[PDB]
RNA sequence: AGUUCUAUUGUGUUAGCAUGGUUUCGA
RNA sequence: UAAUACAGGGUUGAACUGUGGGUUAGUUUCAAUGCCCAAGGCAGAGCACUGGAUUGGAUACCCAGGGAACUGUGCUCCCAUUAAUAAGAAUC
RNA sequence: UUUUUUUUUUUUUUU
RNA sequence: UUUUUUUUUUUUUUUUUUUUUUUUUUUUUUU
């Protein structure tokens, strides 16, 4: 005895009423006067918010599982932002790991299999490397180089 | 099915009596429709802790042997029985033969690597 | 009762995918646009630019 | 390092969505837009004691103090619908058990965060505010009032 | 990596992808959604949904249409009709 | 084809350990899992460990 | 349709009983005992009967007397000589240093 | 680990909070129970000092309460001290 | 039968969006009526199971209260000058159960055929 | 059984490593109970109590350490952790070598011993660079080795 | 010229006052008793530390006080 | 001054030693009583069974341990109240195999010079051997044969075999 | 849900063995 | 509660089966301790019982001795009656 | 003397 | 009564599974 109603008294069904709603009764009961901003709201009366929070709903993670087979095939992750504050090894957005796996995922969306996705992001992240990264470096390692003013030979 | 069999001898046994030991279990084994797989030796091992056995003395080591077998399963106990009453022997134990664990097919690359 | 036939999700699903001759399922990923918010932020400081009302606050 | 237990659920937050903040905005101009054509108007800034970015006078109009004996759940903005004709809160969660019955628009700005956690925000607020980045009030109207 | 980097996506954004399809699960009285026209039960609103094999509009669909259309016209809480579609690409 | 689940009620009963200085069980040991217990994969989502064996063949 | 299944059925079990039959190969290979006793077998069964066409005798005779004696003189190659002392070993591959 | 003989089957909340691992009033089931709100009513209980109510509208345990809301306080002034202005804000 | 009670409590919540049901042929063809007056957004059945939306308004979900008359274990039957009597000033809504299909209470009255009250919505005492 | 031996420390030290080790083995415990008789139904209710008082013991031992470790490190932690924020260093002198670009802007508002040490240094540079003191010090424009230097030419 | 491009701040280059560990609340008067014994094996003492973490459960004699309320208004007034 | 780590610790979070990670996989090959060389690791001064919080070992793993260091007792194969001698670390197989197996990875490590002739030996001397792994690693050294033939070519400027290898792309 | 096969076994029964507290003996 | 023999239960893989079910007398097994009967013995314990303490006026509390009771294919279920205070279906 | 008790006794050993 | 040594008889739970980690997944309005 007590509270033994799952379906009943125990779930309260109490309307919700907006401050329009609420002063439009006391004004027309005679209880209130008409205030000046009355008339403000009842031109652009609030959205409701009782409805938005029903479309909430809860994803499973599949980044759990997914960067499981990364680090075992490449296990030197871990190592690029290891002194940064979130990155936890015993990972922020920006961290490598997340980045390639991010990919995966968005491929797949398209209609691509599991497995062929690694194939694709492995080969689209090496292009940065040896196209971007490794031009950059080079480039600017060449200029070096041409540095060559202090020898007595120069001039 | 397969068993096996670990007897742990004395230093008061002689080559005598080993071979007469393994003749008599022999006699089992044909009783219940059953064949001899293979006997091995181990040589002596050293003991942890002395052995007080009644009627026997004490000892600090033994020659350890080692021989498979295949017969009934009710057989095991008349085996065991007979070993306790026999001289020498001061422990042993039969240990069933597994598929994958085994001293036959498995005894390479095991402490090293 | 294995050989009725009841409507079922994965039944229609083959379906219209037998349709399409050897066209799959698709997702589409939210909309965010910049000028959304770019655009219309500066006209709600106009209700407030005045230095009688803005001042007092961050002051 | 961590040894808690890791989630696996993700919950998603519709209330705060990218779109939604279009229509938020649009609705509440107007709103405000029709009031300030009145004349004397008066608004109301409440905020908390940790926002040290926003400069806060001495005294506060409709504030009552009150003392231990006989408070059960005392309402201190009780006289606060007489001067005012609007309130932006900035802490709902804190200002909750105040606001549940007063007579006048509230402007609340929470976070994605609380309102997930604490929804019971949603029913004393009567137009909801986006709130970019959503991580410390104090700083985050100043950017807002002071765009370009 | 940074956040304001061109080639930057948040993993976040990826993980609640939804189809725009699949939003329309739902529909009026018949599970199995093979009627030409359906109907959502709403409050001041009256949806209409065009959900068809190839989108061929035969008699069979003039038919439901003309009646909802008109079924909702009538109704005076309905003060606006909205029209839409459930094909892919069509 | 569609096929409904059937009834988790099953034959026996509860595990029960005999009262007494002599313990000793009475119909089910430790080892028995309930019918409306949950997967075996949320259970356990760690999993084998990398020292684990792949071959409990023993 | 059910039909299709029996052909698959039968090719998934005669798979699994091949790889039985490696596993108890190894056994008869491994075992020494066991081609001893076999060898020796049938050696004897042949001289029975080739002694018994020059003397004339009868294989019964033969063949059970020689039997007997097999059994007698199995254990006669063995230990192997396994003397080998494990302590002792392993003290002189620096892996003992008791005594 | 001991090998236990029995279990205990307690029934009174006395003794369920020293043999159970802990008592905590988890959150209630929502399929059962409502979330509990801020917005509920207070229970109806009169306040007491030492036996004697008070009912009228007119140093060690002080330094306690002062160690920890001053100099814990103090402390997290620092952390946003170098995000707001002075880092923030180059 | 029985699924038909089962429907009550999955139907009956607040701080819900959908809710799933058993799948049967009986309870198909009472969401059907129920549509019909406003008081369910929408079903689909996905199977083994329906999926049943919940209309809100303001709050509240429009339905209040839901009584369930007829039990697998009984029958309550009632004739169509029976009706009247125990259904009069009030506005709630009780499934008949009559032998050309299934119809509401307000349209077994009409035929004057002795129809079978199944469950009650919207009903006071 | 335990062994010990000292050497080189007071018997006092030695015997304080002993006693701890009985604790470990519940050597004291077993001793006594042995001693008297316990009844059966006492020891189903002593196994059971003991399985939740020392498990929150080790929890609120973990507590203590923290408390004496930043007591003597001052600092205390708050919620500072949020997505929405870039970690970059601050002051951040350290940058890619100069392409060339800007190094001749940088003469053009530092012209005016200390401020005109950098005129002959850098300017020397440039002129090598085009190849104008020596024939083998001439380099290569920006703009022909990574169009068809490096895109194609490409050991891999 | 090729350090790296974040700045340090992990937890463990810097300690820092927190609790890596969870565990069920605890009864006020289960817990004195133990905090006690530690104590006896020789500023603020470390009782009232760790209620700040809400580690202790809400007890008949011990309840969590609110937090400061009629100490934290601080508003603003201004002409719209 | 490293933080203070908890002891207790739930089972999801777990950072076995590299020595006893290893021994605990034995090959993929379940822990017998004969693995006599294992079983000193899972063993306290007094010669208790140590806990699972201890030996951080699987649930499975766990009861096969406690009965092969069990068996291993009343054969009077292993102590009873303190730690095992370094005379009794050997598995239980033929004396001889241990000696040839353990010269085996002598000479694959360093390359022991003493070990090889000693094998070279044993092959003759005792045919019944298993002589897999050091088979393996000799005939394994056609690497220094067939780096001839590239010096060879190298005279005539045949670089054309090592550019192939490097144009893997 | 149930039957067959395969991996897994501190669940029921079980005569000899090993170790151990107490007890017992003194070429 | 290491070894071995007989036969159950639980988890996963394939095949088969194609509504086989929930509850349960005029029913049937098992079931701690105590008691009758029976078998028994040579250890460790102890009810009754004259064996060394009581009082500020009465006692079994604190030692020691001590022939019942402690292994059963049996007779047999009185209790604080053996893993919560529901044997099933639906909503996560 | 030993054992035992808050304390003590009974009991046991005899050069 | 203490210590030491070398084989009689009865009996068999000390060591060995665990932060109660599923949407925390469940216990009864009020004082």
């Amino acid at each position: 005895k007590g509270a033994v109603h799952y379906t009943g008294t125990n779930f309260r069904r109490v309307q919700r009423l907006d401050i329009v709603d609420r002063m439009r009764a006391l004004v027309a009961q005679g209880l209130v006067d008409a205030p000046l901003w009355l008339s403000a709201a009842e031109r652009a009366p609030p959205m409701e918010l009782s409805n938005l929070k029903l479309m909430d709903r809860k994803v499973h993670n599949k980044y759990l599982s997914l960067t499981q087979a990364v680090l075992k095939k490449y296990p030197n992750m871990r190592f690029q932002d290891c002194y940064v504050d979130g990155n936890d090894w015993s990972y922020r957005a920006d961290h490598p790991v997340m980045q390639f796996v991010a990919l995966q995922l968005r491929l797949m969306n398209l209609g691509l299999d599991r497995h062929a996705a690694f194939r694709e992001a492995e080969q689209a992240f090496y292009a940065r490397r040896m196209q971007l990264e490794k031009q950059q470096k080079l480039n600017m390692a060449a200029a070096v180089v041409a540095a060559a003013a202090r020898d007595p030979s120069a001039f | 099915v397969f068993y096996e069999t670990f007897v742990l001898f004395s230093k008061r046994v002689q080559r005598a009596d080993i071979r007469q030991l393994l003749k008599q279990q022999e006699a089992l084994i044909t009783k219940h429709h059953g064949s001899m797989l293979a006997v091995r030796d181990l040589g002596w091992r050293k003991t942890a802790f002395r052995v007080i056995k009644p009627r026997q003395g004490i000892f600090w080591f033994g020659r350890l042997f080692y021989f498979s077998f295949g017969a009934n399963p009710a057989a095991i106990t008349e085996m065991s029985q007979s070993l306790q009453s026999t001289n020498g022997v001061l422990r042993h134990a039969t240990v069933r033969m597994k598929k994958r664990h085994n001293l036959m097919t498995y005894n390479h690359h095991i402490h090293a690597r | 009762k294995h050989l009725d036939h009841v409507p079922t999700e994965r039944a229609r699903q083959l379906a219209e995918q037998r349709s399409a001759f050897e066209p799959h399922l698709r997702v589409k990923l939210e909309k965010e646009k910049f000028l959304r918010d770019c655009m219309r932020e500066q006209e709600n400081l106009a209700a407030l630019f005045t230095e009688t009302e803005k001042e007092t606050l961050l002051g | 390092m961590n040894f808690n237990r890791i989630p696996t659920r993700l919950s998603t937050h519709y209330v705060c969505d990218p779109y939604t903040t279009l229509m938020h905005y649009r609705r509440t101009f107007k709103f405000l837009q029709a009031l300030k054509a009145k004349p004397n108007c008066r608004a109301l800034c409440l905020g908390n004691k940790n926002q040290v970015n926003i400069s806060w006078p001495k005294h506060f109009d409709g504030l009552t103090v009150v003392t231990s004996a006989v408070a059960a759940q005392s309402s201190i903005l009780s006289s606060a619908s007489v001067y005012y004709s609007l309130i932006i809160c900035l802490d709902p969660v804190l200002f909750a058990k105040h606001l549940y019955r007063i007579n006048v628009p509230v402007l609340g700005v929470c976070t994605p965060r609380e309102i997930h956690e604490h929804p019971e925000i949603l029913k004393v607020i009567d137009y909801l505010l986006p709130a970019p980045c959503s991580r410390t009030d104090a700083a985050l109207r100043q950017l807002l009032q002071r765009e370009f | 990596f940074f956040r304001t980097d061109p080639g930057f996506i948040d993993p976040e954004d990826v993980l609640f992808a939804e189809d725009p399809v699949r939003t329309w699960s739902h529909a009026d009285g018949g599970g199995d959604l093979a009627e030409e026209v359906l109907e959502r039960s709403n409050v001041g609103m009256g949806t209409c949904i065009l959900n068809n094999a190839s989108g061929v509009l035969n008699m069979k669909g003039l038919c439901g249409l003309f009646r909802k259309l008109r079924d909702l016209e009538v109704n005076p809480l309905k003060r606006f009709v909205v029209l839409t579609s459930r094909h892919r690409h069509f | 084809p569609v096929v409904f689940p059937h009834t988790r009620a099953r034959a026996g009963g509860k595990p029960i350990m005999m009262r007494g200085k002599s313990g000793k069980w009475h119909w089910l040991g430790p080892y028995w899992k309930p019918p409306w217990a949950p997967s075996n994969k949320a259970r356990w989502p760690t999993g084998p460990e990398e020292w684990a064996w792949s071959d409990p063949t023993r | 349709e059910k039909k299709v299944t029996q052909s698959l059925q039968t090719a998934r079990v005669s798979r699994r009983k091949v790889a039985h039959v490696l596993w108890l190969k190894k056994l008869q290979d491994s075992s020494d005992f066991l081609q001893e006793q076999e060898e020796a077998a049938r050696g004897v069964a042949a001289l029975a009967r080739a002694r018994a066409k020059e003397t004339g005798e009868e294989e019964e005779e033969l063949l059970a007397t020689e039997m007997a004696k097999l059994k007698e003189n199995a254990f006669v190659n063995l230990p192997s000589r396994n003397v080998s002392v494990p302590d002792l070993l392993a003290q002189l591959g620096l892996n003992d240093e008791k005594v | 680990a001991p090998f236990p003989r029995g279990i205990v089957k307690p029934r009174s909340a006395k003794v369920r909070a020293i043999l159970n691992l802990s008592v905590e009033q988890r959150q209630p089931n929502p399929l059962r129970a409502p979330r509990k709100s801020l917005l509920d009513p207070p229970p109806c209980v009169a306040p007491l000092e030492k036996g004697n109510p008070k009912l009228d509208r007119q140093a060690l345990r002080a330094a306690e309460k002062n160690k920890a809301k001053k100099l814990e306080q103090e402390s997290l002034r620092h952390a946003q001290e170098l995000e707001r202005f002075y880092e923030e804000n180059c | 039968m029985q699924r038909a009670c089962e429907m009550v409590v999955s139907l009956l919540r607040v701080d819900a969006l959908s809710q799933r049901c058993p799948f049967h042929v009986l309870n198909v063809q009472i969401l059907d009526l129920l549509q019909r007056e406003g008081l369910i957004r929408g079903f689909k059945v996905d199977g083994t199971k329906i999926d049943i939306l919940l209309k809100h308004y303001k709050g509240a979900p429009v339905i209040r209260n839901i009584r369930v008359v007829s039990k697998p274990s009984r029958d309550i039957w009632l004739t169509p000058h029976e009706l009247k009597f125990r259904t009069r000033f009030n506005t709630g809504l009780w499934i008949m159960q009559t032998s050309c299909g299934v119809i509401s209470h307000r349209d077994c009255l009409r035929m004057g055929i002795g129809g079978k009250m199944l469950m009650a919505i919207n009903n006071g005492y | 059984s335990c062994h010990r031996h000292v050497f080189r420390a007071a018997p006092a030290a030695v015997f304080a490593s002993v006693q701890r080790w009985g604790r470990r083995n519940n050597v004291h415990k077993l001793t006594l109970l042995v001693q008297t008789y316990e009844k059966p139904c006492v020891k189903r209710t002593r196994i059971a109590e003991e399985k939740a008082y020392y498990p929150r013991w080790f929890y609120l031992r973990y507590a203590t350490e923290v408390i004496r470790y930043s007591l003597k490190h001052h600092l205390r932690l708050g919620q500072a952790l949020d997505p929405n924020d870039d970690q970059r260093l601050d002051a951040v002198k350290p940058l890619r070598l100069p392409s060339s670009e800007e190094r001749r802007q940088h003469l053009r508002h530092m012209e005016d011993v200390k401020l005109v040490l950098d005129i002959h240094s850098t300017r020397e540079l440039l002129a090598l660079e085009e190849g104008k003191h020596a024939r083998w010090g001439k380099s290569l424009s920006e703009e022909e080795l990574g169009k068809l230097f490096d895109a194609k030419r490409l050991d891999l | 010229m090729n350090g790296c491009s974040k700045r340090k701040s992990h937890r463990l280059l810097k300690p820092v006052f927190e609790l890596q560990q969870s565990f069920p609340k605890i009864q006020h008067w289960q817990g004195a008793e133990i905090l006690h014994r530690l104590k006896q094996k020789e500023s603020l003492e470390a009782l009232k530390l760790l209620e700040m973490f809400k580690v202790f459960n809400e007890t008949a004699r011990f309840k969590y006080p609110p937090p400061p309320v009629h100490s934290l208004v601080r508003g603003c007034a201004f002409p719209f | 001054d490293p933080f203070p780590t908890p002891h207790r610790v739930h089972e999801r979070f777990w950072d076995p030693s590299p020595d006893v990670r290893v021994a605990l996989k034995n090959n993929n090959v379940p822990i017998s009583w004969r693995d006599l060389h294992i079983l000193h690791h899972f063993v306290g001064e007094n010669g208790l069974i140590l806990p699972r919080r201890t030996t951080h070992a699987s649930r499975y793993q766990q009861r096969c341990i406690f009965k092969a260091i069990c068996m291993a007792r009343r054969m009077a194969l292993f102590p009873y109240d303190w730690k095992p001698t370094q005379g009794e670390l050997m598995p239980v197989m033929d004396p001889l195999q241990y000696l040839v197996d353990e010269l085996t990875s002598r000479y694959k490590a360093t390359g022991d010079l003493r070990a090889d002739a000693m094998l070279c030996v044993m092959l003759s001397k005792y045919p019944k051997l298993n002589y897999f792994r050091y088979l393996q690693y000799k005939a394994q050294t056609q690497k220094s044969e067939v780096e001839a033939m590239q010096q060879q070519e190298e005279e005539d400027r045949g670089d054309f075999s090592r550019l192939l290898r490097k144009y893997k792309r």
